[PDB]
């Protein structure tokens, strides 16, 4: 097969142009490692959306009518409406509470705003968890004008508006990963342009002697190869040094009050398959096709 | 049938004259045939019509064993596998030594590797060129550059051993030298086809000497002279 | 035989002064609805103020409130909390305090854009008013004018008076020929019922009184018994009533005498007009060919 | 001579490779658009410091019967109150705020009550700063319900929490930059070595015949420095798309949060000329001794 | 001052024959040297030695204006304005007219073009090449590529014209035109070099003849063929 000659002939291609080695693969290796930064925090964005997804309580207010003059429902205009929309399919415990606790419990969570909020702005409401807190849409068209509700707060969907502030700095970070790849992907075109003209004296001849066209390419080919693989090695690296330096001030923060997903080391070396596959990707087809379009 | 080529005309426009008109021509396989030949009118594109590099646009080209218009991706290497071609650059390779200059051309084309050490001797020390094979060639003279030259194009007796100037550059006093090289290659009956323009050098011999004016075949004796 | 002229601008400026008091009667009409009015715009004002005062104590506390670490923007109840539980909460009570807060803000912010919009209604009023009292001070000034020349013609007509006279003038013995009928229409019979009063009436400075008559005088004194009420300015009778044609000849109608509509005597007909005399002569019945110019009629 | 001369020679280089000399532009634009965004998030870390307190206060406050009466600290509620948290170790020393001083502050700490917010409305403070805010909200619970205090206030212990992590975003910033600085430089200095493999027949035609070396130098520095003010320019114009995509949706409600400070352009603008500095001056010199030992 | 050069025995990676062994030669103005010998001679390093391409090891350079062997960097391009050497490429930009070619010739130095191009049609046709100076070189022909770089090699004053190897592989009846081109300015006086191998052109003239063999001067005399 003849391979202890394409083994020690790619050490003169290396000790050839030695300005150009480094920075192929630093520009690389910086191409890949802020695209694979992405996943990674999306993975704890979804996995950070289950911790609060399993507790959601709906919440429905009622008129003021049915809730200024008694606190407890004891009237059937209230409990005949109590006692029909309680048990249908998707419930578990339906808590009924009253108005003056409905006050004073937001006392108790702080002794903020106690001067600034009337008695009368609290209305009576019920506590009703869900079995599956995604198919939310039903008890949304089941309930419309009802005589005694006033409002529906929609359970406790206050969740998605406060994680998507970091959707934008991941589609941010896939942006500018973007253009970094479409900065990067034309330098292994130049490859072929700078090392072609480094041996000139052997292709011309290599050319004359009758060589495959499937195998004149080879030792054009296994060098830009092998510059997809530690490229990928240095940036998952780099992303073990810079999650281990700039990160435990930010995320063991949140480790003890329980709020986030706490993912590690062992997840990311789960998506290398994935980012690989992908550095390897671009670097053979577009080699392959700059020879066949120039040489 | 046998090597010929006949009506091989490209017709190079974007020019005054294409210098192209399509000459058919009839030579043997044998002895050396001199293309005494004036510079800059059917030097080059010649030399490059046999070499399957421009195909012609008028006509085809034959060879004895293959079609040199007709062709794939696999009939153009096995055409080119079978042509020793000797050029007036030395086109040595300075970062290996000289004993595997000529076997570099032998593992590109699929030969068994232990068997290129019962080729390599009777190929490197066969007429004079046997040296020492072991040095750099860049502190070698210029006088032994193309005698290892030659012997790259000549490994495994190819059919056409074609050579554009040999001396070149070389003084006049060891060009006699080297030609006392090629006629060896001469007596072995193989074809070679020898382009110079060179007055009173290879007149001696006035073998087989042909010119042309413009791209139209004026002189074509087989025993004539220069002038 | 002279005393024409200073009869005719006694009862010129006697005429005036009653279109002053007729003007002077809607100019105190316009000060009354300026000043009601007045009494109204300065009491919303006020509620406006005090409605104002509340809002911008109700401000004043919520704008301290938030001093006091009044985090209400909701997302930032992420840094506070230390359980899912807990957040949740903090949450589910940070979307009704941030609606309440906001509601009271647009209503302090459209409440007291109302209250300015009301202050400029206030200002508009108050230039109104202002105007208003200009106006009623100017419409005073030509009032007094005429109570400033009320007195100097009054001087002027007593100096001729029944006075600057000879016996051959009181020798002249004529009470008058024939009064009028009247519209014996039907509802003005009592006009010249009492008519034994005049014929020898002596004459009035624009008095109504039974002896002293003027030329409007006459004119009320007899309708006030036909029960029948008109504003005592012989120049406007001619102003008030239908026009009445000159050939339709029915009495108890008006009639303007002496020129430009200077004596609105009553309807005569018969070939007369009974006309006010002078002071001390008493009211002759002379025909209409005795002054010229009669210009047109209306009806009582 | 004068630039006349010169101005055809620039157009050929770049037209002789318009593939390679545009990979100059952009690789330099994400060096200098890191560093540049560092900056910023450094400048607004450190504005928006202000706004809260410092690592050691304890917030605390008064009732309004000793605070709109008596702006000095002269009766004797202050006096005895400013006497007996000073015996035990356990604070440092007290500050004096009152309603003279407590409304300038206010709206400085709250720029949006320029209107009509009232005098006589924020009660006196008098804060203390002590030794170990660590174990200190039993000091807070002891000064809870004193006949005279109001309440306390504590913004630490994972309030101040923010700046745990964009010191952290921007040193990650700075840390990939300098990866993607040192690869800039493994890239410009090719620059000099393929424009002297592609024009290497002139660059020997004025060598002969006698030419300043001054003069040879000058038609390739010219193409460095207009491919750092093409990289400068681009890289300032996509602070300025780049926010204006969508990083305004994210930052508007902080306003409302008043959590951080006011950002415009004209501050991205005021960082420009320390952002055109680098660049070209870096790469004059970087492109200076490359060919003091090439030819 | 009679400037000429001597001993010089530059070694350095193999000495060999250290450049070469003395020289005795002397300058002339108008004169016409050959040089006859095998290609291991080392006769590239001899010219290399004259313009200051190679420091000698021994003895000094001189021509003409100071000794060479010691010289600043800076006055190494002072004096090379008025030497000419030509070459077998012909250093030819394709993308540049013969008029361009002869105009970038001089240029380099910084000069107000109203009195450049007062001289440029004066030398233009006095090579042969009358006009036609606005084409293509690769619509030239190849028979006057080689004038090309004598036109551009008298836009200075000629003082010293360097030649080794100036017809390369090329017809013998096509040298002819050219032999005489620098005879011509022989005649108005500047001296002139060669550097050839051939035997044909030694028996022609009968000039001034030097033979050198691995750093030794084996034969010469400076007359005859």
């Amino acid at each position: 097969m003849r391979f202890g000659f394409l083994l020690n002939e790619v050490l003169t291609g290396f000790r050839r142009n030695v300005t150009m080695t480094i920075a192929m693969i630093l520009t690389t290796a910086i191409s890949v490692g802020l695209f694979g930064g992405g996943m990674l925090v999306v993975r704890l964005a979804d996995s950070s959306r289950a911790i609060y997804l399993d507790r959601v309580e709906s919440q429905v207010f009622l008129t003021e009518d049915v809730s200024a003059n008694d606190s407890s429902c004891d009237t059937t205009a209230c409990k005949a409406l109590r006692e029909k929309i309680e048990t249908r399919s998707d419930v578990k415990a339906v808590r009924f509470l009253n108005r003056q606790q409905a006050y004073d419990d937001a006392i108790r969570k702080f002794p903020q705003f106690k001067d600034v909020a009337g008695k009368d702005s609290f209305p009576a409401s019920f506590i009703v968890k869900l079995e599956n807190p995604e198919q939310h849409k039903d008890f949304d068209t089941a309930m419309k004008g009802q005589p005694g509700v006033l409002d529906v707060l929609n359970q406790k969907e206050l969740i998605d508006r406060l994680f998507a502030v970091l959707d934008g700095l991941s589609n941010a970070a896939f942006a500018v990963a973007l253009v970094q790849a479409i900065g990067a992907i034309l330098l292994i075109a130049n490859m072929v342009q700078v090392a072609a003209y480094t041996r000139r004296t052997e292709i011309g001849i290599m050319r004359l002697v009758g060589a495959s066209r499937w195998y004149t390419q080879l030792p054009f080919l296994v060098e830009a190869m092998l510059a997809a693989t530690m490229g990928v090695g240095i940036a998952v690296a780099g992303l073990m040094v810079v999650r281990a330096l700039f990160l435990e001030n930010a995320l063991n923060q949140f480790y003890q009050a329980n709020l986030i997903a706490k993912v590690d080391y062992a997840d990311i070396l789960f998506i290398t398959p994935w980012l690989l596959l992908l550095g390897v990707a671009m670097s053979g087809l577009t080699a392959y096709l700059t020879l066949r379009l120039y040489v | 049938m046998m090597i010929t080529l006949d009506h091989v005309t490209k017709q190079y426009k974007s020019s005054a004259r294409p210098a192209l008109d399509d000459i058919n021509v009839k030579i043997d396989k044998g002895e050396f045939v001199f293309l005494i030949g004036p510079s800059g009118s059917g030097k080059s594109t010649f030399m490059r019509l046999l070499l399957a590099a421009e195909t012609p646009t008028s006509g085809d080209v034959r060879v004895s064993k293959f079609h040199v218009n007709k062709l794939r991706g696999r009939h153009v290497p096995k055409l080119r596998q079978v042509i020793g071609c000797v050029f007036q650059d030395f086109r040595l390779l300075q970062q290996k030594t000289v004993y595997d200059n000529v076997a570099f051309a032998l593992e590109v084309i699929g030969k068994r590797t232990d068997a290129i050490n019962r080729v390599v001797p009777e190929v490197l020390e066969t007429v004079g060129l046997s040296g020492k094979a072991n040095r750099l060639p860049d502190e070698l003279s210029g006088g032994e550059q193309q005698r290892v030259a030659i012997a790259r194009a000549f490994v495994n007796r190819p059919l056409v051993l074609l050579a554009d100037e040999p001396t070149g550059n070389l003084d006049p006093e060891t060009s006699r030298d080297i030609m006392d090289l090629l006629e060896r290659i001469n007596r072995t009956g193989t074809t070679v086809l020898m382009a110079t323009h060179d007055h009173h050098i290879v007149d001696s011999m006035r073998q087989r000497v042909v010119e042309l004016s413009l791209g139209r075949l004026v002189r074509d004796e087989q025993r004539g002279v220069y002038g | 035989a002279k005393l024409n002229e200073l009869s005719r601008q006694a009862e010129q400026t006697t005429e005036a002064l009653h279109s002053a008091q007729l003007d002077l009667n809607e100019k105190l009409a316009a000060q009354r609805a300026a000043d009601q009015k007045l009494a109204d715009n300065r009491t919303a004002l006020d509620a406006a103020r005090a409605r104002l005062a509340t809002f911008q104590t109700a401000v004043n506390k919520v704008a301290a409130a938030t001093y006091m670490g009044g985090r209400t923007h909701g997302m930032d109840a992420i840094l506070t909390a230390e359980s899912p539980q807990l957040l949740i909460d903090r949450l589910s009570v940070q979307r009704v305090m941030a609606h309440q807060m906001s509601t009271q803000m647009a209503r302090f912010k459209a409440a007291g854009e109302q209250a300015v919009k009301a202050e400029q209604a206030a200002a508009k009023s108050a230039a109104d008013a202002r105007s208003a009292a200009e106006q009623a001070a100017a419409v005073r000034a030509n009032l007094q004018h005429k109570q400033s020349q009320l007195q100097v013609q009054i001087a002027v007509v007593k100096s001729q008076y029944v006075a600057l006279t000879p016996e051959e003038r009181t020798a002249l013995a004529d009470p008058g020929p024939v009064p009028a009928v009247a519209a014996i229409g039907g509802d003005r019979t009592a006009v010249v019922q009492a008519a034994l009063t005049q014929v020898g009436a002596p004459y009035a400075w624009g008095g109504a009184a039974p002896g002293g008559f003027d030329c409007s005088g006459l004119v009320m004194w007899a309708f006030q018994q036909a029960g029948i009420a008109l504003p005592h300015s012989s120049q406007a009778l001619a102003h008030g009533g239908q026009p009445v044609a000159l050939s339709d000849l029915q009495p108890g109608d008006v009639l303007t005498f002496y020129s430009d509509a200077s004596h609105a005597g009553i309807y005569i007909g018969d070939g007369l007009m009974v006309h006010s005399s002078t002071y001390g002569v008493p009211v002759r019945v002379v025909p209409m060919d005795s002054s010229g110019p009669i210009y047109d009629a209306r009806r009582y």
